[PDB]
DNA sequence: CGGTGCAACAAATTGATAAGCAATGCTTTTTTGGC
DNA sequence: GGCCAAAAAAGCATT
DNA sequence: GCTTATCAATTTGTTGCACC
């Protein structure tokens, strides 16, 4: 399910919104959730899982493909948690 | 950290939605990520990241405060995969 | 709009096993905006 | 909403 | 090829948010 699919599916269920509004409604709320982490704080939906960020430490890397060395500042990047109900409800097996 | 209450808000502020609508939207956005994952499909939304399913084997465990060796039981689990947008907007954060 | 209670949630802990990633050009998918 | 071409983003290689 | 994440069971302290 792309970004897109996402909100042709919401748009068709709840007929009493409109589907521009809800095209809109999803974009900015996805720009919500980016922006927050990118001020550099947490996202936390009971149920659905919590937004963070994990630190990087500075590194001597390597371009994989040369092989030729390269240097790595710290960094943050996202990490996502799942909550119990997205667990439970993604997890098939017993 | 941002709730469902701050994003509903921002709907509110931004969009001009009732505050009744732009509280089920945001509902209804997060439990049709759910849904598909649950259904087993992958969630790929661009310019944000992709959530991925993985099956993972049973694998050893134990219970870190004794040390009573437990298998980790086989389960489907829930992965995101940042895209490299978000993750350039994010690498220069500073965490609150 | 606001007060309250509590299931869900963060952090800690140990160690075998699994997942993710540095650079970057080419390919493929998804989005975008006009009709 | 569909079409279509251009752009943006992601996917791949390997990440 | 090396670094970071996954997870077990259990406790302590915290909080999103449904319900009044």
């Amino acid at each position: 399910m792309t970004k897109s699919e996402l909100i042709e599916r919401l748009a068709t269920q709840q007929s009493h919104i409109p589907a521009k509004t809800v095209e809109d409604a999803v974009k900015e709320m996805l720009e919500h959730m980016a922006s927050t982490l990118a001020q550099g704080e947490r996202i936390a939906i009971r149920g659905f899982g919590s937004f963070s960020l994990h630190y990087r430490a500075p590194r001597t890397g390597r371009n994989p493909k040369t092989g030729d060395k390269v240097e790595l500042e710290g960094k943050y990047v996202p990490h996502f948690k799942p909550g119990k109900e997205l667990r439970d409800r993604a997890n098939i097996y017993g | 950290a941002l709730t469902k209450a701050e994003m509903s808000e921002y709907l509110f502020d931004k969009l001009g939605l009732s505050k009744r609508d732009a509280k089920e939207l945001v509902e209804l956005f997060f439990e049709e990520i759910r849904r598909a994952l649950e259904n087993g499909e992958q969630v790929k939304l661009s310019g944000f990241g992709n959530f991925d399913l993985r099956d993972k084997n049973q694998r050893p465990g134990r219970n870190p405060k004794t040390g009573e060796d437990i298998p980790i039981t086989a389960r489907r689990v829930v992965t995101f995969r940042p895209g490299q947008k978000l993750k350039s907007r994010v690498e220069n954060a500073s965490p609150k």
